[PDB]
């Protein structure tokens, strides 16, 4: 069966690049479309984007070109890179397949000067 | 015991076309068995209809015979937990085979191979005791490929063939309350396979849904709808024929009600019992109602007006036994007087062929995918789709009904691989099997408004079996025309001449089954049918050249009512690398044998639904508004037949070499088939030199169900004027210095220096300051990394000497060697002048001759002037220009010419002249099978880094040499090279596309002049 | 972009009773509306897809209805395990968007 899990820093500084990894086990990353979704402290959910089989990407315009979603078939993982983060990017990040049947556990990332 | 594998398998029903099914219920339109009329009306979900989709247990075997009797009674230790529906090849069990024509298995009808991949599915589930009190509980499989046997609670139920239609069995008496178990054994190959030889991946399994339907004992067994109209469509009759099963009791009634929204429009009630039909009477178990509808809203792809029809089976005291429903569309389809009419007007089919394909899921379809496809199509100017080449997933029709697309429904019958093609279709022994593939389709899809034409199958030659089946349909459902292309495209089995790959103007007169030029085909003696191409414009890779020729005939000849492009999506599949990285796979990439490689990629969109550039060329040619410019008046013509331009704005604009001087916006008020006149404001006109261009765009201000707001539906551009430049440059302050040596000539001026190698005759290097600019010398180029069309069906094994590539190869184009004939430097009053000449030869044959002059002036600008001579007797070159490898690598590319997208000579009508600026990445087209790509024509100025080239040329620029492209089988294996490769063409041959297995480049697009001249100006900023 | 509005923002109910949650789109989205459940410290869980299609492994008491702009998620006889947040999400057009959520609590 399929399993997804997010990994990466839980604390980052303003202006830096937030980078998360989603490890997929149980099936190949070439067998689905992959997404990133985040939940803001106020219970607001935002669909950040997804990468489909051809490699084409779809990013939420709200991210003003700060986002990049890539894949690595050899490691069976896909990634999220969010540049120039601010306190507004503090949220719980989740990876899930496009169908929405498989989700990671989610990981909290806090953006603070401290 | 007689349920035993041993016993069952014994008969080998899958090796016998005389047994297509065992215990399968009859076909019919989609049922839900609602038990409340409102739910039915609103399409709510029926609690009487349950999905068994999900996690199932599966086990694979190499032969049916290797299945263990145990399986019937109990799961298997090693059985995996798979998700259903799915294609087991998609899970890893065996490989998918990508073969076109040539059958996957060995041709020995009706036999199949002993090694025959069996998939054992099983499912444990609960049946609610209520379902067993009464009614009937039946099971449905919407698609099992290719054949299968079924057991329930260890008992044998039945068998079924036909991968693309539903098989239903009554489980009523095998079911026990609570826990039940199904054992389904699916055979990959069967005698049914002989009839399923479509050009697509060969897969297997329970790939469409599984359901349970509970019906009353006395129920609705089938129903059909029909709509007749009056001369002007101001009045219609809805006619519904209903049949029931069970005991007929006088208190039984039927009510058919027609809603339009919330509003009931008409209702009718009656009891069973039809009119006298013959000497024995009528059908007591049928009833037909007729509802009158005044001024019905008509359905069309332009405006999908729909009604809801509810069929209630009740008793007279008002008690509901059960209800069924369907959407209704009022439309009339007729061929009249050589023309195909829809609601009285003649269609112009802007269509495409579409397969059920998902790169991830193989052949399993989902709502999301369907919808995506639909919207892309509608957005891109398509009206219709052909179900190449089998009945589709049920939901499809419904969406088309709703979003508005004309559908050609096609029987699941293709025997392409027989010799001759006819072999089975002419054989009475296959008549039955075939028969079921046609009849069931009709019984199932007949009530959908989107379906306007029935098709007998594909590429199965022409046999007496077709003639019979065609007559059958005509008898049963005269509401639609029938079409079949096999055997010449104009047989007695088709109402429409529907060839594939017929050229516009040229004939291809194969014996027995020629393909006349479409314009000619129509006037052949005695011919009077309309002509619509079932497949045309093979969209494989860098293709679609000539697309416009088609559009133009369609527009000039009435009886040419369009066609279906081939095809929608690339049938590529996803594979993963050494690092869980995905990549697009094709024929033979699964160790699949034998196979047709790239032949499975002919879509307009990539498997992920991202468009190939061709898509635009289509969109533009198929646009519904047409323009003409007369003075400063624009004439707009609407190609809509039913709707008025009511979400349309026209934006106009004038610009001088990329610079905007004026804009307008004008709301369109044009009726279908109408004209609208538009007079433009007095247009500015400058002294400045350059070209003045008018460009107009039609915009959809408001969003629709398939388009966003601000969607552009059409466009057109014209050149208005030209102010030629009569201005001589400012006499150079400086003057270049020429330093000679025996190796080369150097030119210096400022920080700038240029070196020409006297041994080769090429500009070997250049510096701006201390920085070198080239990695490779600037040199003449006459070839190109072969497009799919240049190659055709030529293989290393079996060479096609006619394929462009072969010709080029054979003639030495790819391996010709230059020869310095001359190389001189001269000093001019205010400039340096270099002069060269080479000869390209192969085996003592001079193919071409290139003569240049470089002239560097005080401005530090070099002007290249080139003049090629091409031998009359050598295949015309793919191109003629120069290339070189730049040292730099910049983020953007900016040019003034056609774009923004990739455009070739026989494929550039959709492109606009202007100033474009894009990222380098966008100047490369990721065709899965790498080849020459990314060209942009009519360029006047191109800018990359500090370079600027000026003239009239076509060009392309990426990080891949032609050679790398040419030598990489897949795009995922390409690697970016040191700098930037630039190809600047004075000339480029067309891409072709009429088909991809013979030369398709029209003469007008072949570089056949002999003498070619061009000039450039290279310089810096 | 498409805006999804959910109502009520909060709903209190006693186990055993039934409830219906609303989600309305700013413009037609056909049937591309999905429902998710989310509990504290947990990832969202898909309950219904494409307005009314059932999902394997989800309690039968969950059902969805609607098309166009008005959708509803119904829970027949709420159980304690049902308390949490419910979000609708549309996939008709990019960017996909989520409703603001409805909190279901015990009364």
């Amino acid at each position: 069966d399929v399993q997804l899990q997010e990994s990466g820093p839980s604390l980052v500084k303003p202006s830096q690049t937030l980078s998360l990894t989603c490890s997929v086990t149980g099936d190949s990353i070439t067998s689905d479309y992959w997404s990133w979704i985040r939940k803001f402290p106020g219970n607001r959910l935002e669909y950040m984007g997804y990468v489909s089989y051809s490699g084409s990407t779809y990013y939420n315009p709200s991210l003003k070109s700060r986002i990049s979603i890539t894949r690595d078939t050899s490691k069976n993982q896909y990634y999220l890179d969010l540049n120039s983060v601010t306190t507004e990017d503090t949220a719980t990040y989740y990876c899930a397949n496009w169908d929405g049947d498989y989700w990671g556990q989610g990981t909290l990332v806090t953006v603070s000067a401290a | 015991i007689t349920d035993s594998l041993a016993v069952v398998l014994q008969r080998r029903d899958w090796e016998n076309p005389g047994v297509t099914q065992l215990n399968r219920l009859a076909a019919h339109p989609p049922f839900a068995s609602w038990r409340n009329s409102e739910e039915a009306r609103t399409d709510r979900p029926s609690q009487q209809l349950r999905s068994l989709n999900g996690e199932w247990r599966f086990a694979w075997f190499p032969a049916p015979e290797a299945v263990p009797e145990s399986w019937l009674e109990c799961d298997l230790p090693e059985a995996d937990t798979v998700v259903v529906p799915s294609n087991w090849q998609m899970h890893g069990y065996d490989a998918p085979i990508y073969t076109n024509v040539t059958y996957p298995i060995t041709v020995n009808p009706p036999f199949v191979p002993t090694e025959n991949p069996t998939g054992c599915y099983s499912l444990t589930f609960n049946v609610d005791e209520s379902w067993l009190q009464e009614g009937q509980t039946r099971i449905i499989f919407d698609g099992v490929n290719s054949a299968f046997h079924l057991w329930c609670n260890g008992r044998w139920v039945g068998y079924g063939q036909d991968s693309r239609l539903p098989s239903e069995f009554d489980l009523s008496a095998f079911l026990r309350a609570g826990e039940n178990r199904l054992a389904v054994m699916v055979l990959r190959w069967s005698d049914g396979s002989y009839l399923e030889d479509q050009d697509m991946w060969r897969m297997s399994g329970i790939f469409r849904d599984v359901s349970l339907l509970h019906k009353p004992t006395t129920q609705i067994s089938d129903f059909h709808v029909a709509t007749r109209f009056n001369d002007d469509f101001s009045r219609a009759v809805l006619e519904a024929e209903v049949q029931m099963c069970g005991e007929l009791r006088d208190y039984l009634r039927v009510t058919v009600s027609l809603w339009q929204g919330e509003t009931q429009v008409a209702s009718g009630t009656a009891p069973f019992g039809g009119e006298i039909i013959d000497e024995r009477g009528g059908y007591a178990d049928r009833v037909t109602l007729r509802l009158n509808v005044e001024n019905p809203k008509l359905w069309s792809a332009e405006i999908p007006n729909l009604y809801r029809a509810v069929v209630e089976l009740h008793t007279a005291d008002g008690t509901l036994i059960e209800a069924e429903a369907c959407d209704v569309g009022f439309r009339e389809v007729r061929i009249e007087n050589g023309l195909l009419l829809l609601n009285g007007k003649p269609l112009l089919i802007r269509g495409v062929n579409r397969h059920e394909h998902h790169p991830l899921h193989g052949q399993v379809m989902d709502e999301q995918t369907m919808v995506q496809d639909i919207l892309l199509m509608k957005q891109n100017n398509f009206n219709a789709v052909r179900c190449s080449h089998y009945p589709n997933h049920p939901l499809w029709y419904t969406l088309c009904d709703r979003y508005g697309l004309y559908v050609v429904d096609e029987a699941n019958i293709e025997t392409h691989g027989m010799v001759p093609m006819n072999r089975l279709t002419d054989d009475p022994r296959w008549l039955p099997a075939m028969s079921e593939r046609v009849t069931r389709m009709v019984q199932r899809d007949r009530n959908h408004p989107s379906v306007i034409i029935w098709s007998l199958g594909n590429e199965s030659g022409h046999g007496a079996n077709h003639d019979a089946l065609y007559r059958w349909i005509k008898s049963v459902d005269p509401s639609r025309p029938v079409q079949y292309e096999g055997g010449g495209a104009d047989t007695t089995a088709t109402d429409i001449i529907c060839p594939m790959y017929a050229r516009v103007d040229e004939d291809q007169p194969f014996p027995a089954v020629p393909k006349w030029s479409i314009k000619k085909w129509l006037s052949l003696p005695g011919e009077t049918r309309p002509l619509i191409l079932c497949e045309y414009a093979h969209a494989m890779g860098n293709s679609l050249g000539g697309f416009a020729k088609y559009w133009q005939a369609f527009r000039q000849y009435p009886r040419l009512q369009g066609g279906f492009v081939w095809d929608w999506v690339d049938q590529s599949l996803i594979k993963y690398d050494e690092n869980g990285n995905p990549w697009s796979a094709y024929g033979g990439d699964f160790g699949d044998t034998p196979n047709d490689r790239q032949f499975c990629m002919n879509g307009l969109v990539f498997a992920d639904r991202t468009p190939h550039p061709a898509l635009t060329e289509a969109k533009h040619q198929q646009q519904f508004f047409q323009f003409r410019l007369s003075g400063q008046t624009i004439e707009v013509t609407s190609e809509y037949l039913f709707r008025h331009s009511d979400n349309e704005l026209l934006h106009w604009m004038v610009a001088l070499d990329g610079k905007p001087l004026a804009s307008g916006e004008v709301p369109l008020d044009v009726a279908p088939q109408g004209k609208q006149l538009i007079e433009l404001p007095e247009l500015p006109q400058p002294e400045s030199a350059g070209q003045l261009w008018l460009t107009v765009r039609v915009v959809q201000p408001n969003a629709t169900a398939w388009s966003e707001a601000g969607h552009i539906s059409a466009w057109q551009q014209w050149r208005l004027a030209e102010n030629l430049s009569v201005t001589l440059p400012a006499a150079s302050h400086a003057i270049p210095h020429l330093t000679t040596s025996e190796m080369d000539f150097c030119i210096e001026l400022g920080n700038k220096r240029w070196q020409f190698n006297r041994q080769s005759g090429f500009l070997s290097q250049m510096w701006i300051g201390d920085k070198k600019q080239l990695l490779t010398p600037l040199r003449d180029q006459f070839t190109r990394a072969p497009l799919d069309n240049d190659i055709g069906v030529s293989e290393a094994t079996r060479i096609d000497p006619n394929a462009w590539v072969e010709r080029w190869k054979a003639a030495g184009h790819y391996q010709a060697e230059a020869a310095l004939l001359q190389c001189t430097a001269d000093t001019l009053a205010d400039a340096v002048l270099i002069t060269t000449a080479h000869a390209w030869q192969h085996q003592g044959k001079t193919l071409f001759i290139s003569r240049k002059t470089y002239r560097i002036d005080g401005s530090g600008q070099m002007a290249i002037t080139v003049d090629v001579e091409v031998a009359s007797d050598t295949p015309h070159p793919a191109r003629i220009g120069l290339n070189c490898q730049l040292a730099q690598v910049a983020e953007r590319v900016n040019w003034l010419g056609l774009g923004p997208q990739e455009n070739y000579p026989d494929r550039l009508t959709a492109a606009c002249f202007d100033r474009w600026d894009l990222p380098l990445s966008d100047m490369y087209t990721p065709y899965v099978f790498p080849s020459e790509n990314g060209l942009r024509c009519g360029t006047r100025e191109l800018n990359y880094g500090p370079h600027q080239w000026r003239g009239d040329f076509q060009f392309n620029i990426s990080r891949y040499s032609q050679q790398q492209l040419m030598e990489t089988s897949h795009r995922h294996l390409l690697h970016a090279e040191e700098g930037t490769w630039l190809n600047i063409d004075g000339f480029h041959m067309g891409i072709g596309g009429d088909d991809s297995w013979s030369p398709s480049v029209s003469a007008e697009f072949q570089l056949s002049a002999g003498r070619y001249h061009y000039q450039l100006v290279w310089c810096q900023k | 972009d498409i805006v999804l509005t959910q109502s009520p923002a909060t709903l209190s109910v006693t186990p055993g009773n039934s409830v219906s949650l609303s989600c309305r789109a700013s413009q037609s989205i056909g049937n591309d509306l999905h429902w998710y459940q989310q509990k504290s410290h947990e990832s969202p869980r898909l309950l219904i897809k494409y307005a009314s299609q059932s999902i394997s492994g989800i309690p039968s008491r969950f059902s969805g209805s609607g098309s166009g702009t008005d959708f509803t998620l119904s829970i027949n006889s709420v159980e304690t395990e049902d308390f949490g947040m419910y979000f609708c999400q549309q996939s008709n057009s990019w960017p996909y968007t989520f409703g603001g959520g409805t909190k279901l609590e015990i009364k």
